[PDB]
């Protein structure tokens, strides 16, 4: 934990997964484009 | 958000919509950090220029929303603005970084859900030119119009992913004092692509997707720009990471 | 904030010669037909703040 969760609240550990996207394994309609530009 | 396209439902569940609330009125983008604290741009907060200094009792955030989405969208009240001590509004918005505390933390939903600010190591990986990150926001689909803003503004939130461009061609752009706060992102004119955040974007997140653990990370704040998406002209963000020791010092204060 | 064009002479805080803003301590001279504008030292008026985004549905009475 960067902050304390005392005073930041709960979110640090879960932060950055979408409920609608990562959880689900689902990829949203143009993430695709932004690894191929760490790629290609 | 200038050649963007509408987002997916739950694309975007830490975005935040700045609200004043008299008369009713977007005022800017913001972002969700935890179920307590928002991210913003000082600016959206204090801008002398503008006469603009609101307090708590000026404003709503509104998080959740697509498109009043009740039973999907939380609207909640402020209990503390804090502002960069060294924004410098006066030359051309360094620092240009505010919290905002929940007057109550909030329930996550399929709609909402902090993103995740970058450490060390994110900035070192992600922070290249040429690599795309994504804004998100509400405001005008284009710098002008020809009968009125009306007819430049959204229904649903927009997205569009944009390249980080390279410190010097930045820098080369304007003249305009860029420091090392602030970073530059969009298309080169004659590159295939298009894009640029516009009014009423402002104070909202530019993320970037790790590809090491599937996260997403506010690398930025939507903070000025010279028209939108003006060719040979780009998008300039606060540059979160560089501001992190500020964010940790606020919320880590006592009785914060 | 988003630069847009200086719309009479005096102001500042907009984009005054091309796509550069005219900065404060500065004032922009509006050319008129086939004349450039120029952004001359002096004192200006910051552009005023377009009218916002005010077309939403209107939320409960309760938050206010
Ligand atoms: C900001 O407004 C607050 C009033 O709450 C005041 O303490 C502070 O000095 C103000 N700054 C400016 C530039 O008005
Ligand atoms: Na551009």
């Amino acid at each position: 934990p960067f902050f304390n969760e005392k005073t930041f609240g709960a979110g640090e550990a879960d932060c950055g997964l979408r409920p609608l996207f990562e959880k689900k394994q689902v990829q949203d309609q143009t993430e695709k484009e932004l690894f191929e530009s760490y790629i290609e | 958000i200038v050649e963007g396209q509408d987002a997916e439902v739950g694309l975007s569940p830490w975005q935040v919509m700045l609200f004043r609330k008299s008369p009713q009125e977007l005022l800017c983008g913001a972002s969700l950090i935890s179920d307590r604290w928002v991210l913003t741009a000082a600016h959206c907060l204090l801008y002398p220029p503008w006469d603009k200094n609101f307090t708590v009792d000026d404003l709503l955030v509104r998080i959740g929303k697509h498109s009043y989405e009740r039973k999907v969208e939380k609207i909640s009240m402020l209990d503390k603005i804090y502002i960069h001590p060294r924004y410098n509004w006066k030359e051309n918005l360094d620092r240009d970084i505010a919290l905002l505390k929940l007057k109550r933390p909030i329930e996550l939903s399929d709609y909402i859900h902090p993103v995740c600010l970058p450490d060390k190591q994110t900035a070192a990986k992600l922070l290249h030119a040429g690599f795309k990150g994504r804004v998100t926001g509400w405001g005008n689909r284009r710098e002008t119009w020809t009968t009125s803003v009306a007819e430049v503004q959204p229904s649903v939130l927009q997205v569009v992913n944009l390249p980080l461009v390279e410190r010097p061609v930045c820098k080369a752009s304007t003249r305009i004092r860029i420091t090392d706060n602030m970073f530059c992102a969009g298309y080169k004119p004659g590159e295939g692509k298009r894009g640029d955040a516009c009014e009423g974007d402002s104070g909202g997140p530019f993320v970037m997707k790790s590809p090491y653990n599937n996260r997403w990370y506010q690398m930025g704040i939507v903070s000025w720009g010279e028209g939108c998406d003006r060719d040979g002209k780009y998008g300039f963000y606060t540059h979160v990471f560089r501001l992190k020791k500020w964010i940790q010092k606020v919320i880590d204060r006592l009785g914060s | 904030v988003v630069y847009t064009d200086x719309t009479e002479s005096g102001q500042n805080l907009x984009l005054c010669e091309g796509s550069n803003v005219c900065g404060q301590g500065n004032k922009c001279i509006l050319g008129s037909d086939g004349e450039k504008n120029q952004c001359v030292t002096g004192e200006g008026t910051p552009k005023p703040q377009s009218h916002n985004d005010g077309d939403f549905e209107e939320i409960p009475e309760e938050y206010l």
